[PDB]
């Protein structure tokens, strides 16, 4: 449209748009509430980490708002500018209360984005990615759920300058690309959005909410703790069937057993903070500790028996436990799964 | 130094060509072949990584050669299927260092082979 | 005037009244940016992150009308400190993790004008890339990684992305080195993807890795077939040695536990059961059912001429049977992973 | 009416001419600078590393007669890019690590100005700070260490610091929470310190913790207590079995050196005994004990009733008086 | 003369007018810019990266006409800052996996005008240079690693490196000293190098590391040899004492397996064998015949008097060939990987 | 009232015209730096990285006739954005691997001024430094790291350093400085040198922290295990010789015990190619657990595989005074070093 004169008069409506403008003061400053409107979309969500009770999460970040300074007439409706004028545009500064830790990308100039429509609307998007503090509690550890939140708003204008509204209206706001989630051992369940006002030692101001829901999928405990726990009860429960003047073997078994208890019981702590409480997951070791240490203490006993007390029918207390402890730890793996799972 | 030297020539069909290297050949990862006819500059025709198995060829023989390796026998085969009249050359066998510039190009090409002949 | 004034006033009058704000021929036909790619290396492949680290020269090509300049021949090559006074393609990676520009020296850039307002455009880059892994076929798995390119402020109006020279846009792929990995091949992609604030365009360059199985056979896979072989010479062992059968029997059935546990630490905490980890837990099924194996061989001997002969049946038929067993199991593992 | 060109110029006017090298009131009496701190969250705290990780809200106040506009009623606030027109108390943490102001969309920085001339100043920053810690307690161990808030290039004649509001000038420490400690007090303290160079102000910000330890009742001791029990069925097993008298002791005792290394190679090399040294030693005698006990029986009945007469009061000795080193381990470090 | 106010006016002439743009003499023959190295330590070698970190200060020199000056005796020097402000070749790494100018008190820049227009200019750099390596051969193997400089935006029709001195001009590699390695020798090269965009100039500095044997023999070999050596100790036990000997046996072979999980982090996930490993799981091999050995006793002694003296006999050869079997095998392993 | 606007007329003063570019008495003279350190606080020190840390106020002086001035002040105190304006010497570490300048609300710099045109500037700085270390002498080591310093462009012709006090009271420790979790910082020298290189002869200040290590930790990590693993390998000589598998097992356990412990104490150092003093007492500790062995070995095969008590009966007191021995006179030859 006009290609020939189109280079030209452009420019010089951009610059006169802009003198005398400048960036240090609000769009309607003494006026108005500046109504800043916003948007997120997730490219993908995690990973998540428990060690350290954190996430991370890539977005593009988008945002809106009205500079009556900025409007214009030209011949074409809305302007692609490239991205440095943001610095000299007045831009809201909305940040992240969750971030430990975030990045602006920078490749081939920084990954943002701005354009003007032409009665003076500014659209302003960029790329993130947010390592967010994200507080989780463990009673549940291997069949736990939790909800990360993710909160931004202003940071040096107060609730009676700057406001947030999500653009689409609340529930249609924020979208997850489904070729981009990012999780492996979580499932993400849903998301959720809302608003809150804080007052804080310099005033009041509106926060943005997003609660992300996560469950976990129990697969890799499984195959990793407890499928090596339940068969080392089993293994220590094979002593039940050797013979009692097998004296050097029905005691290699307990021993080994233990020690193996005591090399499973420590490895969980490469999978957990040190948390200050025990887990449901400590009680099933300490429950498969409790069988394979007593399943050794029942022969001590046979073989003190059995030759402390030569008239004794000690033969009796193979033959129950051969059967009582199989019995037993049976009955509890139905009560412990049935607790959790339903839960 | 690497050393290298050629066997396979004659005469149309098909051939197959194959270049020997000795030495520490781990420093040199790409050998190709060079081809050159009478008044003409010398030409690329294909390029072989050690270890790694890929390859790439110029147009002028795409699908018709290919090019493969013995790691143990520290041997590069040019299998030259399906000739036509225009193939009529020598056809050097080079290597390449590690960092040097790209395969299309000789001047990139340290140590070179005997140019074994094919006519057609 | 002279050869070197005669330049200088070029270059001052190019950019005098040059404007970084706009794009090339706005309001126009979109501004078409040619380019092409040359691989330095991969740095490295990680499960435990999933992501690749790759090191690239990048390089894009594009008209601008204002750049044209008449009377001089040269291609000229300004020094790399102009890229921040010319108008670039807000081109970047979409699975880009964290990367940067090597700044050695000089931030390594480069700009080549000629006569008719043609410009090429380059940069060193090392980038890492995330990479979603199916891991469940490890280790005798493939993967598709890839580097998706995109361009952010502009839509496809505006800007359009394509791979100069086609079939050949990207060299360099057979000097990429992985001890854990060789390239199948690489394939390129030109799209138009839909966002909603508009259309962009898209390029992608996509690598088939295959993985490498030697250094599993050697370390992995044989310390678990000997141990296994190992759980059966209390077969040939007398029954009446009974701390040893034992002893033996559950210090095989440690080590198997220990391999299958403390391999883990090396690969990423995934939900679903690897085929390496179907084996090594097939494996250990063998070894204590070996160890029950002997549990009842005492249990009979002892506690129910059945005393000897029973005993001594059982016994005689592990030296066979359990090697048969395992080399079925071991046969169907090998031709299911590798055939279906 | 027509406001916004009235502020315009209202600031033009202020830093047209605003020489940004001279502290406010240069050459008269120093200017006082408040400060308040809100603490976000305290992140890991690493003996390995003997540091803390802090995020922060932290704000500073001062009054600069050269801002003091008159004709508009605001609280006057102004973009981020202004902190650095303007000028600033030169602030810094002496006994930090590794820090950065946060930049996640714009560097996070808030400046306020007030008819009067009052400036309030914040940050939001991420600081690692040294924390020594002295570990002979440890895990029963309570940690005191700090945050030292100085200025750098000013002596006390220059710049004086307080804090705002005295005991109230801090807020979220009732907040925050972390998995090994819990924040028992928390202090502040203003002072001067001389170097050579004058007396500078200074002031500190203290956190004493103490650790729970109820992780380390699952995670070390009762390992230890168990395997020591464990290492008692030896006396009930008689003394024909001997394949089983020793499998039993030494495994043992080879557990017991084993675990000292998960531990120790994840905490710093010092060179005095922590609480679970003493412990793990204590542990490891009475197991080594436990073992020599069936070596010293062998020698009296292969050289027999002393044989019996030995074992049989083994099985309550060894209980009796690990039970009392029990007692006084927990007597030692709990009660006193 | 060299007043303080006839040195100002004197630069500023220099400077006003001058632009950084263009390189020296540009339209008219290549600029040659010498290169000069002064190695201050070589941080660390690790294979398991494929890389060395190298430290050093780095020198140019180069004639730009337009800096000439006279009536000062002196070579000035000047403020770093002015780098920004000259211009500079745009030599880089190519191999360089990150790098980084030293920002101590000042960036470590360094630039000196002689009068005869002879820019001096040299910086300080800490780099991580990639170095792949043939681990065919790891506890005894010998490494080839380089430096590759090159300039990235001008061609040979423009820049011509070359080293200054010739073979003096890099200095401080023979004070180096590695813990692990002994810098053999070190050679230089000056050399064309040819892309699609044309010929580009280079230089390259290269090593030769050679490995210091001593650490293995306190970590790896003696600990494997006498492991080896005490599995020996069955054949000497009464045959009889069946719980002894399989205890003895199967604990070597935990013991072997304990030093290869800690020969697990050391070294990369490489496909082939090493002679590391074809060491360990020979003596792996050896510790594994020297268990199976009783089996084959056992089952012979009891598959029945003589009997008992064969269960002798066998003791008796094993007692021999075994031994001298290993002798044999380690005579071997070294005389092959130092001859051969 | 004036004081906060007279100054900026006679500062603009002094910036007009200045050229920070060429150094104080470029044509006449040569420039002297007057410096001293302030270390407030060392270490750590990580000798699997062959370098240690530390952190100093660095301060330096120097006379530029350029910004002399008179006015209503002696001395006067400048933000940290004139420091760019003003000619600064380019000190750097010669030995410097890594290191932090320190932003924090600002620049953590001080440039202060006196009526003289005397400078005094100073800045934090965070150091990790290479250091020579020799660990022959591994458990009972010492060192002396040295942080050397000096001008980068200009050479001995154009500046030179000296301390601020001359004496050794110009480097200064504080005390509360110590994060040495592992040594003693036993003291400090100080001193002066010249250097020629490719780019001329230089002046370089040095200043030596002499560090010594602590045995505590490797006594309670190393050696008690050790020891307790002889033990383990010699109680076996009190049981009986009948019963063969418990002599066997304390023999190959405790030489699977010395194999873990020979791997874990060099898990420590930074991969050196020789035998430490720390190797010579596991390797002797291992020769006797494993000679504990071979001597069940050698008795079962005389007293079953054929009156040879007399070696179990010595064995208890031998091995035992041998160890003593060894033990006494490997302390007695290092510890006294
Ligand atoms: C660690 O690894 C390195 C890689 O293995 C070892 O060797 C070096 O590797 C580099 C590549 O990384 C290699 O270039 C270098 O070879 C030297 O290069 C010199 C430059 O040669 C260029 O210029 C010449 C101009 O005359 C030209 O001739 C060369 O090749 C062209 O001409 C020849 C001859 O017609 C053709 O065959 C060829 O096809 C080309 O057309 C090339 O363009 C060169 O100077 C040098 O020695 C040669 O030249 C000298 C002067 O004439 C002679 O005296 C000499 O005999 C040679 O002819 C090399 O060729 C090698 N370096 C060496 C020394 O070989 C590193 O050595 C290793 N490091 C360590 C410490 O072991
Ligand atoms: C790694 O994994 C990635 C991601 O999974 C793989 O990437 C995929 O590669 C394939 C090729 O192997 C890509 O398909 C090709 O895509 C292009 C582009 O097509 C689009 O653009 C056209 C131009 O605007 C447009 O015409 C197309 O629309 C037509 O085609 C679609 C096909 O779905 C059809 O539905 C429509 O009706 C139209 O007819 C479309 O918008 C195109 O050039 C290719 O077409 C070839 O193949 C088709 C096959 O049907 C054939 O009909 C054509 O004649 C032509 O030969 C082809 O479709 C695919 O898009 C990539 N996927 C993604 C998500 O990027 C990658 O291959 C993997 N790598 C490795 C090494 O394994
Ligand atoms: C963690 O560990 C650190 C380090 O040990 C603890 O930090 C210390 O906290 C205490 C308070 O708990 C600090 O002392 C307080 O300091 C102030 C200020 O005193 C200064 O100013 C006075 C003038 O205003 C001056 O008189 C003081 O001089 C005296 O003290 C110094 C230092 O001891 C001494 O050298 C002099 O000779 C004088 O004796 C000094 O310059 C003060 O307010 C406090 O109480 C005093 O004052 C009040 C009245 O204001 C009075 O009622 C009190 O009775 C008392 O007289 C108190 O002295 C100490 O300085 C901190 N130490 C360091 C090194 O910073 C920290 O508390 C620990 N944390 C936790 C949680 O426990
Ligand atoms: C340090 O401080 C100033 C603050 O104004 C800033 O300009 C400077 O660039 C910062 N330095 C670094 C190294 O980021």
């Amino acid at each position: 449209d006009e290609t020939n004169d189109n280079i030209t008069i452009f420019t010089r409506i951009l610059d006169g748009l802009l003198d005398g403008y400048d960036n240090r003061l609000r769009p309607g400053l003494g006026e108005r509430i500046t109504q800043v409107r916003t948007d997120i979309y997730v490219t993908s969500f995690g990973p998540v980490s428990d060690t350290e009770m954190e996430y991370t999460i890539d977005v593009f970040f988008r945002q809106s708002w009205k500079d009556e300074r900025l409007r214009f007439k030209g011949p074409m409706q809305r302007l692609p500018l490239n991205n440095l004028l943001a610095s000299k545009i007045w831009t809201p500064d909305t940040f992240f209360h969750n971030g430990k830790k975030s990045i602006a990308h920078n490749m081939t100039t920084p990954n943002k984005l701005l354009r003007l429509e032409d009665d003076g609307t500014l659209l302003y998007t960029m790329r993130l990615t947010i390592s967010a503090e994200c507080p989780m509690q463990l009673e549940d550890f291997p069949m736990d759920a939790h909800a990360c939140p993710l909160k931004f708003g202003s940071y040096a204008y107060p609730n009676s300058e700057v406001v947030y509204v999500w653009t689409n209206g609340s529930t249609k706001s924020v979208v997850v690309a489904e070729d981009g989630s990012r999780l492996n051992q979580y499932h993400l369940m849903g998301q959720t959005v809302g608003t809150e006002n804080i007052s804080t030692s310099t005033g009041e101001y509106t926060i943005m909410t997003a609660h992300f829901h996560l469950k976990r999928k129990i697969g890799y405990f499984v195959i990793q703790t407890y499928l090596p726990c339940i068969m080392t009860v089993i293994l220590s429960q094979v002593s039940f069937w050797l013979n009692r003047e097998s004296v050097p073997a029905r005691t290699v078994f307990g021993v080994t057993t233990v020690l193996t208890m005591t090399t499973l019981s420590i490895s969980a702590r490469n999978s957990l903070p040190k948390v200050a409480y025990a887990t449901a997951m400590d009680w099933f070791i300490a429950v498969c500790y409790a069988f394979v240490f007593s399943a050794l203490i029942e022969f001590a006993t046979v073989n003190y028996f059995t030759k402390s007390q030569p008239a004794a029918s000690i033969s009796k207390i193979d033959k129950m436990s051969r059967i009582v402890f199989p019995v037993l730890f049976g009955t509890f793996n139905l009560v412990y799964w049935a607790t959790y799972l339903n839960r | 130094q690497v050393q290298l030297v050629e066997s396979g020539g004659g005469l149309v069909g098909s051939l197959r060509l194959s270049c020997a290297a000795s030495g520490h050949t781990f420093n040199y990862p790409i050998m190709g072949w060079f081809r050159q006819a009478p008044g003409k500059e010398r030409e690329f025709v294909g390029a072989i990584s050690w270890s790694g198995g890929s390859t790439s060829y110029a147009d002028s023989v795409k699908d018709r050669f290919t090019i493969s390796r013995d790691n143990a026998k520290n041997t590069v085969y040019l299998e030259m299927n399906n000739l036509k009249p225009e193939d009529t050359a020598v056809y050097y066998c080079a290597a390449k260092g590690r960092y040097s510039g790209g395969l299309y190009y000789p001047t990139n090409y340290d140590y070179w082979g005997q140019g074994t002949q094919v006519t057609v | 005037p002279g050869n070197m004034s005669f330049v200088k006033e070029t270059v001052d009058k190019l950019l005098k009244g040059y404007d970084i704000r706009l794009r090339p021929d706005f309001g126009g036909p979109p501004v078409c940016v040619g380019m092409n790619i040359d691989i330095a290396s991969i740095d490295m492949v990680s499960e435990v992150n999933m992501d690749y680290t790759l090191t690239m020269y990048f390089q894009q090509y594009w008209r601008d009308k204002r750049l044209a300049y008449s009377g001089i021949p040269l291609n000229l090559t300004l020094d790399n400190r102009v890229a921040d006074q010319l108008w670039v393609p807000d081109t970047y990676f979409l699975n880009d993790k964290k990367s940067f520009v090597h700044g050695v020296t000089v931030k390594n850039r480069m700009i080549r004008l000629h006569p008719d307002g043609t410009v090429l455009y380059g940069l060193r880059i090392t980038t890492t890339a995330a990479c979603m892994m199916d891991l469940r076929r490890y280790p005798l798995d493939e993967q598709n990684c890839t580097l998706e390119i995109e361009s952010y402020g502009y839509t496809t109006d505006d800007i359009e992305f394509y791979w100069r020279g086609g079939d050949k846009a990207v060299t360099g792929v057979e000097r990429i080195e992985l001890p854990q990995f060789s390239i199948v091949e690489h394939r390129l992609v030109s799209r138009n993807v839909v966002f909603a604030t508009g259309a962009y365009p898209r390029l992608s360059l996509s690598f088939r890795l295959k993985r490498n199985i030697g250094y599993f056979i050697l370390q992995t896979y044989m310390p678990s077939i000997l141990i296994t072989i190992l759980s059966w010479v209390s077969f040939w062992i007398n029954y009446d040695a009974s701390a040893a059968r034992v002893a033996l029997g559950i210090t095989t059935v440690l080590t198997m536990t220990t391999i299958n546990t403390h391999l883990r630490e090396t690969l990423p905490k995934i939900p679903y059961v690897k085929a390496i980890d179907m084996y090594l837990m097939g494996c250990f099924v063998f070894v204590f059912l070996a160890l029950l194996e002997y549990a009842f061989v005492n249990y009979i001997f002892f506690s129910q001429e059945l005393y000897k002969g029973r005993a001594a049946a059982i016994d005689r038929w592990s030296r066979i049977v359990f090697p048969f067993t395992f080399s079925l199991f071991n046969l169907v593992y090998w031709l299911y992973y590798v055939n279906s």
